């Protein structure tokens, strides 16, 4: 008791409003124009819109929980509660914007990603801020995905920045907002590893101390201790189709056995080679093109034994990531050396410590014409 | 942002003039007030800007483009430290 | 001649409402045995079919998975064995030919082609049945060398390609627009091709930040 | 159009007037801070048209002592016999300072503003501010102060003020804009030293090629700003450090003694009661230091945004003309 009837009560009350939420936003514009006019208040029912959306993606997976085989709760969800929602007359407001939003929480977490293209089609309409922070929260999953990290990277800083002026404040994110950034956490944590010394972008969301800390933790994973491997996917396994967090863990059963079995088996895999290909580039660009002397003087810590060190060391090589080259008579062999500054960070940074005097101008100055 | 205007305003002096200066005698007999007057003057204007074409003090300068930046950073940052400071006197 | 008749059927089921029941794992299996047959790719085709298998495993098919498995291994550099690994769960991937072309997915998206090609069975079940895997593979196997490689030689080409000398090596090599190396080795492209720096011409970004600085 | 609060409208700077400036521009006071007159200008339309002004002489040997009055009468007897009245709408300096608004001189142009609010008060800039953005700055006082008057008291006035929050500056008004014809002779001069008497014209092309090539005016300019910021901004901090070691710190012990005694007894007073909450000696706010605080770190990040810009367009022009 105090689950079930819940689970039946959202969920019966989330198809229902499916269905008066589908119907009249397809051809009239009759609630449209009266919702306009009776609530000028532009709130709760932008409220209604995230919460039950953010409830919806938590409690059907709590009912996948049990019905795992043959189960009618997330395909009455995923295409009708969901994909009906979404062909819809694209209404003037972050409703057309937050049904692709809706289904995209299910989009991400049962992982069928590449109509990645629809997701930023259909959507011709203004990405709030306060929305767009969820895109880039999103897409961001999509092109870590896509094995792109190098720019996938670029998704993530500027939302654990959270530099584009969040707040609301109306109880809207919500509910679950700190984890929302533990798991922004995982995200940039995730796409230094195997990137570093590439980034130069380990510096605006994630700082010094938290900075050495992901340093410390994703350098002992990259040196082969796989401690870290361990402990980011070890705290990472749900935080890719979660629900919000399953309901009730007890002894008997075996039905909710099977999703957290599923989400283990299917993702541990994505994990594997990302901390294999870590480990694999993790040496230094210390020689350029060494002669083959000391191309096997490298392979004395890089790969050795015997035999087949050269050619294991050319499973090394081709990665699209690893430019290297032997020349034979010449007995050269070439290696890349890709590097960054630093100093150039202070471009949009500078404009920023201007606008953040306006937002410390903002507050007070509403305070000062209230009060005058 | 004005200044820098009659800046230019001066330079299209410079070219106006020396053009004209230079297909006087491209026709017959120009660059006679023009020689080493202007010719002097020229000389003058690459005296002092620009120098001759030296990119070891362009990197000097593109230093100086990373020291003003720096300038103009501190700048603009106690600007956000009047009120960020000053004003939580505004609660 | 037959993916022309058929994208229709993968557009208004890819844009559709049937993806997550189990109902439509008729269609697209067909529509990638018609890839298998003229070397063309979408990754919904196969999404649909590993998605429904996601949803309920019970349906899930052992050929038709290695259907899946080679025309998302046969589209390298591309990113598909990710998206395939991604749903087939350890309930799916203990049988055969699921875990053979599992392992030939661990070998292909990471480069070892010569282990690959060496331990590999000659013909499969699958292998010309799904015509130009040999190419296709063997296409993105040059790719990696001709991106990030400066200088490949004629028997370690011949050798990563897989259990050949000299006549596929020149092959595999003049088709790439690749020219011949003084006695003996391939030139693929440039030597200082390979440091490959983008950004550090750095420092001539007064003007955008400027932009904000004349108020 | 040029309307500020109600009274007041813009000034208009003619060039006549700024030479009479310039003359006691920076000299008989270089390091000495010269209120070099007061704006005798008219109300005319949209604009305070300063016609002449007298430059007052502080008695200037090293400082700087109020001089007769009896000058200033004999100066406006000295404008009314061939110019206009003493009609004073504002006063200017420059003086030996880069965007500055002087606090003991923003309480002389306040109660200046309080009797007369049709003022603006200029503040000139030569080369000295590095040349520089915005060179004549006719810096008024918030007329929300002067609604608040009496002035901008320490402890209270300041809470009061500060609810009300008075803007620290405002209108710092456009001055010299258009052909008012005062101009006409000094046109005519142009048209001379654009002509065959033009050896004058470059020599003031010349304040330009001894400007720059030499003159620390970055460094020393920072150095200068080096010492400004240190000073200044950790002692606002000391007046923000110490107003809650009073406002919490001791609320917190305040408080901690009053909550301790079960405030108060039933049959008796209530003698501790009565004696604990002493008010601490900034209990709110300290807006008065912190105001002109507000305006001259604000003034800082003009000198700021002055080293900002004329710093860019050296790094743009020696990088643009360097480069061939």
């Amino acid at each position: 008791q105090w689950l079930w009837d819940i689970i039946d009560e959202f969920i019966y009350q989330f198809q229902s409003f499916s269905q008066y939420r589908c119907k009249t936003a397809k051809k009239s514009e009759e609630e449209i124009d009266f919702l306009r006019s009776n609530p000028k208040i532009w709130n709760v029912h932008s409220v209604l819109n995230v919460l039950h959306s953010l409830v919806d993606k938590s409690n059907i997976n709590r009912q996948l929980e049990v019905y795992t085989s043959g189960g009618d709760p997330e395909s009455v969800a995923g295409e009708y509660g969901r994909h009906s929602l979404y062909k819809m007359l694209g209404y003037f407001s972050l409703v057309g914007l937050l049904r692709l939003h809706s289904l995209l929480g299910d989009y991400y977490q049962a992982i069928k990603v590449l109509e990645n293209i629809e997701l930023n089609k259909k959507s011709m309409y203004s990405r709030v801020p306060e929305c767009q922070v969820t895109t880039y929260y999103y897409v961001g999953f999509a092109y870590l995905m896509m094995r792109r990290y190098q720019d996938a990277i670029r998704v993530f800083a500027n939302i654990l920045l959270y530099i584009q002026r969040t707040k609301s404040m109306f109880q809207r994110t919500t509910y679950k907002y700190e984890m929302i950034n533990k798991q922004n956490e995982q995200m940039h944590a995730l796409l230094a590893i195997a990137l570093t010394m590439y980034p130069m972008r380990i510096d605006e969301s994630i700082h010094l101390q938290l900075r050495e800390k992901y340093g410390d933790k994703m350098l002992r994973m990259q040196k082969g201790d796989p401690q870290v491997y361990e402990e980011l996917f070890s705290y990472s396994c749900p935080k890719f189709l979660s629900p919000v967090v399953p309901n009730y863990d007890s002894v008997h059963p075996n039905y909710h056995k099977e999703p957290f079995l599923q989400q283990l088996k299917v993702f541990s895999d994505e994990v594997q080679q990302q901390a294999q290909l870590s480990t694999i580039r993790s040496f230094l660009k210390l020689y350029t093109t060494m002669p083959v002397a000391k191309l096997a003087g490298f392979l004395d810590l890089t790969e050795q034994e015997f035999r087949i060190q050269l050619l294991v060391f050319k499973h090394k090589m081709k990665n699209l990531v690893w430019t290297s080259g032997i020349s034979a008579l010449d007995g050269e062999f070439q290696s890349a050396s890709e590097v960054d500054f630093y100093i150039d960070k202070d471009m949009i940074h500078i404009a920023d410590t201007k606008v953040a005097r306006r937002y410390g101008d903002f507050f007070i100055r509403q305070i000062h014409k209230f009060e005058e | 942002s004005d200044l820098q205007q009659v800046g230019g305003a001066s330079a299209r002096i410079q070219d106006a003039l020396s053009t004209v200066l230079q297909y006087a005698e491209d026709v017959l007999s120009g660059k006679v007030s023009a020689d080493n007057t202007v010719g002097r003057f020229l000389m003058s204007l690459v005296n002092q800007v620009p120098k001759i074409v030296p990119d070891d003090f362009e990197t000097m300068l593109n230093s100086n483009i990373n020291d003003l930046l720096m300038v103009t950073y501190l700048a603009n940052l106690t600007q956000s430290q009047i009120a960020l400071n000053e004003k939580l006197v505004n609660l | 001649a037959m993916f022309e008749q058929m994208r229709a059927n993968v557009g208004k089921l890819l844009k559709g409402i049937d993806r997550y029941n189990p109902e439509n794992l008729a269609t697209l299996e067909r529509y990638v045995e018609t890839q298998a047959k003229e070397n063309a790719y979408d990754l919904e085709a196969n999404l649909a079919v590993l998605k429904l298998y996601q949803f309920n495993p019970a349906f899930f098919q052992t050929t038709v998975t290695a259907q899946i498995l080679l025309k998302a291994l046969t589209n390298l550099p591309h990113t598909d064995f990710t998206l395939c690994k991604c749903m087939i769960d350890q309930a799916h991937q203990e049988e055969r030919p699921i875990r053979q072309i599992l392992y030939l997915g661990d070998l292909l998206e990471t480069c070892h082609f010569q282990a690959f090609w060496q331990a590999l069975d000659e013909n499969m079940d699958l292998l010309e049945g799904i015509t130009g895997f040999e190419d296709s593979v063997r296409k993105f196997i040059c790719h990696v060398v001709g991106i990030t490689y400066q200088h490949i030689d004629r028997w370690l080409l011949a050798e990563m390609l897989g259990d050949l000398t000299d006549s596929q090596l020149k092959m595999w090599m003049s088709k790439y627009g690749w020219s011949a190396d003084e006695s003996g080795q391939i030139f693929i492209c440039s030597q200082e091709e390979s440091i490959k720096p983008k950004n550090i011409v750095e420092k001539i970004d007064f003007d955008s930040v400027s932009s904000i600085m004349a108020s | 159009g040029g309307s500020g609060d109600s009274a007041v409208k813009q000034v208009q700077i003619d060039g006549l007037v700024v030479l009479k400036i310039i003359k006691h521009y920076q000299e008989e006071g270089q390091g000495t801070e010269v209120v070099q007159g007061v704006l005798l200008g008219l109300v005319v339309e949209d604009r305070l048209e300063i016609t002449n002004c007298f430059p007052f002489p502080q008695h200037t040997e090293d400082d700087a002592d109020f001089d007769e009055v009896q000058y200033q009468m004999e100066m406006m007897r000295s404008l009314r016999h061939v110019n206009i009245d003493h009609l004073h709408v504002g006063w200017y300096q420059s003086t030996y300072y880069g965007s500055f608004v002087t606090r003991a001189l923003l309480d002389s142009q306040f109660s200046y503003q309080h009797a007369i609010e049709e003022s603006v008060v200029l503040i000139y800039d030569p080369i000295k501010t590095a040349q520089g953005s915005l060179s004549l700055k006719a810096y008024r006082l918030t007329p929300k102060l002067m609604e608040v008057c009496k002035e901008k008291d320490f402890s209270p006035e300041a809470l009061k003020k500060a609810n009300i929050t008075f803007e620290h500056m405002f209108e710092e008004v456009p001055i010299v804009i258009k052909n008012s014809h005062l101009i006409n002779v000094l046109m005519w001069e142009l048209e001379k030293k654009s002509a065959v008497a033009d050896k004058h014209e470059l020599l003031s092309l010349a304040s330009s090629n001894h400007l720059g090539k030499n003159l620390q005016l970055l460094m020393d300019r920072v150095d200068e700003m080096s010492q400004d910021i240190v000073k200044y901004n950790t002692y606002m901090r000391n007046t923000s450090k110490q107003q809650q070691q009073k406002h919490q710190y001791q609320q917190r012990r305040q408080q901690e003694n009053m909550q301790r005694q079960s405030r108060g007894e039933p049959p008796l007073p209530e003698e501790d009661l009565s004696k604990l909450f002493k008010p601490p000696q900034p209990p709110a706010r300290m807006d008065s230091l912190l105001i002109a605080g507000q305006i001259n770190t604000y003034c800082q990040n003009i000198k700021e945004f002055t080293a900002q810009n004329l710093g860019k367009l050296f790094m743009a022009q020696a990088l643009q003309e360097y480069n061939n």
